RNA sequence: UGGAGGUGAUUUAAAUGC
RNA sequence: GAGCCCGGGCUCCGUGAGGGGGGAGAAGUCGUAACAAGGUAACCGUAGGGGAACCUACGGCUCGAUCACCUCCU
RNA sequence: ACCCGGGUAGUCCUGGCUGUAAAGGAUGCGGGCUAGGUGUCGGGCGAGCUUCGAGCUCGCCCGGUGCCGUAGGGAAGCCGUUAAG
RNA sequence: GCCCGAGUGGUGGCCACUAUUAUUGGGCCUAAAGCGGCCGUAGCCGGGCCCGUAAGUCCCUGGCGAAAUCCCACGGCUCAACCGU
RNA sequence: AGGUAGUUGGUGGGGUAACGGCCCACCAAGCCGAAGAUCGGUACGGGCCGUGAGAGCGGGAGCCCGGAGAUGGACACUGAGACAC
C-alpha cells in the first residue's frame, strides 16, 4: 500500500508538476 | 406557552397513565391535562428553588407561594415547600370547575357537568362561566348555583330528576 | 519544581487514606497546610498532629481516624462571591450537610459552614468531606 | 529532591546536619573563626573549599550556626565575613566558576572542531550562565548595561 | 495537567484554544463562513420554482433497481441545472414539459439523497402550482396546459 | 533513610590525637580531603568513598 | 511454570471463482 | 468642489473548447499484491526500475514469521 | 523476481547541503503521594572469607537498568514506585 | 387499530440530545490524536518565615445600568391570553 | 505580518458654535504592530429574542431605544435647527 501511494502520488505530482513546469 | 409533551412521546407508560386519567376526569383533550401538568410543574420548580437558597433572601417569597396554594386550595394547612412537591396531576384535577360541580350533587356525573357550565347551567358568584379548566378557589367553593336557570327556575325540570337518581359527589 | 504545597500535602494526606495507613508524614509544610489541617482539626476530621520544623523544613506528622473522604484544593483558586457560593456549594461537596468547602477570608481562614455563619467570602483555597 | 537536568538520573541525597545551633564540644571565638577565613582567602582557595577546609580541619559544619548570633541582622559565613574587609570577588563565585570553565571548552573546540559532544555542553553551560546572569542583574552583582557574548566571557577570565 | 492553562490571567489562551478547535466540526465550520449557503444553489432558500427542461428517468443503487421519476428542472433566478426526484406512482405524467415545477430539498440538506436515489439532493411539489400529493388523488384538482 | 521523618547524616565526631605531635585535632567522620596537622604538616586522613581512610595508627576518642 | 533475543532455515504443495 | 470622461494597471461577477480527481456501477482483461510464513515474512523512510498489482537496494521496526539450535527470567 | 554469475552509482575519507522514519516504550516534560518480590549494573556502609585486591559472599541504603505482581486503572491485551494509579 | 386533534404532516434553518468542542464537563500505548530530542524568549504557573501597602479579593454604604419582555403577588376584562398595581 | 507621509508629535496660526493635523506655515521623526496591528470577509448596534437543568450556544423579527439612508453621486440657500423622503 503506502509504498505504492507515495509513488503514484510522486508521479501524479511530478508528472502533473512536469505539464505545469511546462 | 402553556404545554408540555416529555422528551418521547409515545412511551407506553406515560400514555397508561393519562387514557385512565382521561375517562376518570372525562377530559375533552390530553391538552388539559398537560395544562395542569405544566402549572404543577411551575409551582414545584419555584417552591423547591426557594427553599434551596441562601435564608435571608426576603422571605415573601415563600409567603407569597404558600398563601396562593392555600387559597386555592391544594395546601390545607401544611407548612413546608415540600408538602407542595408533595402535590401530583391528579389533585389540580380535583380543583377545576368541572371536578367541583359534580361533587357538590349539582350535576349527575362530570360528563352531563360538560353539558351544563357551556349552556350556562351553572353560575358561579354572580357570573356564568364558558370554560370547565376554571380554577376553582376555596372561597369560591360555597358560591356555586342557580338563578335564570333550566336546571332551577321550577319544581318540574326533568334535569332535577337525572341529578337526584344518582346523588354521589367526591374525586372525579 | 513543585507549586501547590499544600495540594501535594492534600492529595498524600487523602491518597494516605485511601489506603488505609495510620498516620502520615508530609515533608514539605507550611502555614497553608499548618492552618488547613488547624481549621481541619477544628471540625474534627483528623486526630492530631505534631509538626518538627527541621532546619530544613516543616514536617506534618498527622493521625487518622477515617472520617475523610476526598478533600482537594482548588486548580486557578478562584474568587467566590457569597451569592455565588450555593453554586459552587451544589457543586464541590457530596451535601448541605458536610460544608468544608474551605475558602480564605477577610476574618481568617474558614470552612463553608464557618464562613456562612459569619458572612464573608473571598477566593477558594481546597476542599474536605 | 532530585532534579533530572539534562539527566534522567536522580541527583545525590547528600543532606545537612539538622542541627541548629552549633555543637559547642566544638570551640571558637568570633576573632579566631574571622582569621581562619581569612587565611585560607588569601591562599587562593575558594569559599566553598574554604567552608570544606574549615569543616575537615576545625570541625565547623556551616558557620552560620556558629557565628550568628554576633550582629544578627542576618547569619554571618564566608563571604558575608570577606565582603566586609573588602576580600570578596564582585562576580559572585558561582557565576565566576561557571564562566571560568567556559572559556577553557572554547580552546578545545578551536582545534579539534569536529566534536558533536564537546560542541553540545558548550550549548548547556552558556544557557546556565545566562540564567545566573539574568537574576542577578535584577538582584545586583552585575550591572543592567551587561549583556553575556563569548568575547565578553574572554575578557572577564583575563 | 490535564490541559488547560489554569491560572488567574490565563484566560485568553483557554479563549483561542476552543476556537481554534471548535474549526474542526465540519457543520459549525460551513455555517460560519457560508458554504451551506453558497454551494447547493437554492442561494439558502426553503424551495425554487423552474421551467422543467425534460424528464429523465435514471437506475437505482447498490441492493436495488428501479425506476425513479426525476426531472431536470432548471431554477429561474438561480439560473442553474437541476436534476430532481419526483414522489408518488404515476406522477411522471402530470407533469408536462415546460409547467412551472416548485422544488424543495429532501432528506437532510448535507448532500445525502436518500438510500436509493444516487444524486438526488431534491424534491418537486408542484405541477403548475398545484402540487403532487394533491394529483395522486383523483378528485382534489387536475392538471392544465 | 529518613528523608520524611527527619533526615540526620550519617555522621559523628571523633577527637584525634596526633601520634608525631600529640596534636588534638577535631575530625569529622568522613574526611572529604587531606586534613593537614597544624603542627607537624602531616597528613592524619586520605580521603576515598564514604568515610576518609585514616592513614596508619592515630589515637582516638570517638564523641 | 510462563516471557525475550542471536540464525538455520523448508521448496517436495500451482492462478481464479459471480 | 460631485458626477462625468480618457489612457493604463490590478481584481471580481455571468459564461467556455479542453482538462483532474472523488464516491460508484460491479458480467469483460490482465496478474496474484496483501490477509495463513499468502507459498520470496510484513511494514517502514529514502532511491531506481517495471504495463499493473509490484520488484529490488540500503537503513530501521515488529504491529515477525514456524519448528529447530543456542542464550537469559519468576 | 525470489535462486545463481558479472556490475555502476553508493557504501569509506574530507568539507558542505539536505532533515526524513514503525526517529517506539506507537507512552512530552517537572514535582508530590500510593503492597511488594526478585535479578542485574555502578556508588556507600556493617561483617565473614582472603590470593590481603572489595577478590568471594550476606544485608541495609542511594542512583540506574529488567522481569513478576497488591490496591487501583483499563474495553480488553495489559499497566501497576521506570504508572497507563 | 394507535396517536393527536382544527389541526396534522413535508422540505429547509437554529438549539437540544452531542462531556461530537469538554468552564461546569472529553481525550491522545494499541481505537483519532505526543512534536524524532533539546533549549530558552513572550506567556502562564511558584517552598517557608516577618513587616508595609490594600492593586486583585471579600464586606458595607452610596451614585447608576429607561420602559417593555421574564418571575411572584394582588386587582381588571365571563375565563385566560392581555392589561393595571 | 509588517503598516503608516497630515502620517505621530511640537510651535505658531486659520477656520469653525466650539476642542482638535479639523486645515495650514515652520520644525521634529515619531506613531501603530505577535496582549495580532494592517488587510480581507461578514455584519446596523442595544433592550431583548430562541433554545438549553445549568453553564452555554445561536439570533437582531414586530415593539421600544440610538445611529444611518431617501434612484446612484455631489452641492448650497432659507431658517434655532436641513445640506432637506
Amino acid at each position: 500500500m503506502r509504498w505504492k501511494w507515495i509513488k503514484k502520488r510522486i508521479r501524479r505530482l511530478k508528472r502533473q508538476r512536469k505539464k505545469e513546469r511546462g | 406557552k402553556k404545554y408540555e409533551t416529555p422528551p418521547h412521546p409515545w412511551i407506553k407508560e406515560r400514555l397508561d397513565r393519562e387514557r385512565v386519567l382521561m375517562d376518570k376526569y372525562e377530559l375533552k383533550n390530553k391538552k388539559e391535562l398537560w395544562k395542569h401538568e405544566t402549572q404543577l410543574k411551575n409551582f414545584r420548580r419555584r417552591a423547591r428553588r426557594l427553599l434551596a437558597a441562601r435564608g435571608k433572601q426576603a422571605e415573601i417569597e415563600r409567603e407569597q407561594l404558600l398563601a396562593r396554594l392555600k387559597r386555592l386550595g391544594l395546601l390545607p394547612e401544611d407548612a413546608v415547600l415540600d408538602d407542595v412537591l408533595s402535590l401530583t396531576i391528579e389533585d389540580i384535577l380535583e380543583r377545576r370547575l368541572q371536578t367541583i360541580v359534580y361533587k357538590k350533587g349539582l350535576a349527575r356525573t362530570m360528563r352531563q357537568a360538560r353539558q351544563l357550565i357551556v349552556h350556562g347551567h351553572i353560575e358561579v358568584n354572580g357570573q356564568i362561566i364558558r370554560s370547565p379548566s376554571y380554577l376553582v378557589l376555596k372561597e369560591e367553593e360555597d358560591t356555586i348555583t342557580y338563578a335564570r336557570t333550566s336546571p332551577f327556575a321550577n319544581p318540574q325540570h326533568p334535569e332535577r330528576m337525572m341529578i337526584e337518581k344518582a346523588k354521589q359527589g367526591g374525586e372525579a | 519544581t513543585l507549586l501547590d504545597p499544600l495540594a501535594n500535602a492534600l492529595s498524600h494526606i487523602t491518597n494516605s487514606e485511601r489506603v488505609g495507613k495510620r498516620e502520615v508524614y508530609i515533608k514539605p509544610a507550611s502555614k497553608l497546610i499548618g492552618e488547613v489541617l488547624r481549621v481541619m482539626q477544628k471540625y474534627g476530621y483528623i486526630g492530631e498532629f505534631e509538626f518538627i520544623d527541621d532546619g530544613r523544613a516543616g514536617v506534618y506528622r498527622v493521625q487518622l481516624l477515617g472520617r475523610i473522604n476526598k478533600a482537594g484544593a482548588i486548580k486557578p483558586r478562584f474568587p467566590v462571591k457569597v451569592s455565588e457560593f450555593e453554586k459552587w456549594e451544589k457543586r464541590f461537596l457530596p451535601a448541605f450537610e458536610f460544608g468544608i468547602l474551605i475558602v480564605s477570608t477577610s476574618q481568617g481562614v474558614m470552612s463553608h459552614k464557618e464562613a456562612i455563619e459569619k458572612g464573608i467570602g473571598g477566593r477558594l483555597i481546597a476542599y474536605v468531606y | 529532591m532530585a532534579r533530572m537536568h539534562a539527566r534522567k538520573r536522580g541527583k545525590s541525597g547528600s543532606k545537612r546536619p539538622p542541627r541548629t545551633a552549633p555543637p559547642i564540644w566544638v570551640e571558637y571565638t568570633v576573632e579566631e573563626i574571622e582569621n581562619l577565613v581569612v587565611k585560607l582567602r588569601k591562599e587562593g582557595y575558594s569559599t566553598a573549599m574554604i567552608g570544606t577546609i574549615l569543616r575537615d580541619q576545625y570541625g565547623i559544619p556551616s558557620v552560620k550556626l556558629f557565628k550568628d548570633p554576633d550582629n544578627p541582622n542576618r547569619n554571618l559565613t564566608i563571604t558575608r565575613i570577606l565582603e566586609k574587609h573588602g576580600l570578596a570577588p564582585e562576580i559572585p563565585e558561582d557565576l565566576m566558576f561557571l564562566i571560568r570553565r567556559a572559556v577553557n571548552l572554547r580552546k578545545h573546540l578551536e582545534q579539534h572542531p569536529k566534536d558533536l559532544h564537546s560542541m553540545r555542553g558548550l550549548q548547556l553551560i552558556e544557557s546556565k550562565i545566562r540564567r545566573l546572569v539574568k537574576y542577578y542583574k535584577r538582584k545586583g552583582k552585575l550591572p543592567k548595561n551587561w549583556r553575556y557574548d563569548p568575547e565578553t566571557a574572554k575578557l572577564l577570565v583575563r | 495537567g490535564k490541559k488547560a492553562p489554569n491560572g488567574e490571567f490565563a484566560g485568553r489562551k483557554l479563549k483561542l484554544k476552543r476556537k481554534k478547535f471548535r474549526w474542526s466540526d465540519i457543520r459549525y465550520k460551513r455555517r460560519v463562513l457560508r458554504l451551506k449557503e453558497k454551494s447547493d444553489p437554492l442561494e439558502g432558500a426553503p424551495q425554487a420554482r423552474g421551467i422543467v427542461l425534460e424528464k429523465i428517468a435514471v437506475e437505482a443503487k447498490q441492493p436495488n433497481s428501479g425506476m425513479r421519476k426525476a426531472v431536470r428542472v432548471q431554477l429561474i433566478k438561480n439560473g442553474k441545472v437541476v436534476t430532481a426526484f419526483c414522489p408518488g406512482d404515476g406522477a411522471i405524467k402530470f407533469i408536462d414539459e415546460h409547467d412551472e415545477v416548485i422544488i424543495e430539498g429532501i432528506g437532510g440538506p448535507k448532500g445525502g439523497s436518500m438510500g436509493d436515489i444516487p444524486g438526488i439532493r431534491y424534491k418537486v411539489v408542484k405541477v403548475n402550482r398545484v402540487s403532487l400529493k394533491e394529483l395522486v388523488k383523483g378528485r382534489k384538482e387536475k392538471p392544465r396546459r | 533513610m529518613a528523608k520524611p521523618i527527619i533526615p540526620m547524616p550519617r555522621s559523628r565526631f571523633l577527637r584525634v590525637k596526633c601520634i608525631d605531635c600529640g596534636n588534638e585535632q577535631i575530625v569529622f567522620s568522613h574526611p572529604a580531603t587531606k586534613v593537614r596537622c597544624l603542627i607537624c604538616g602531616a597528613t592524619l586522613v586520605e580521603p576515598t568513598g564514604g568515610k576518609g581512610i585514616v592513614k596508619a595508627k592515630i589515637l582516638e576518642v570517638l564523641e
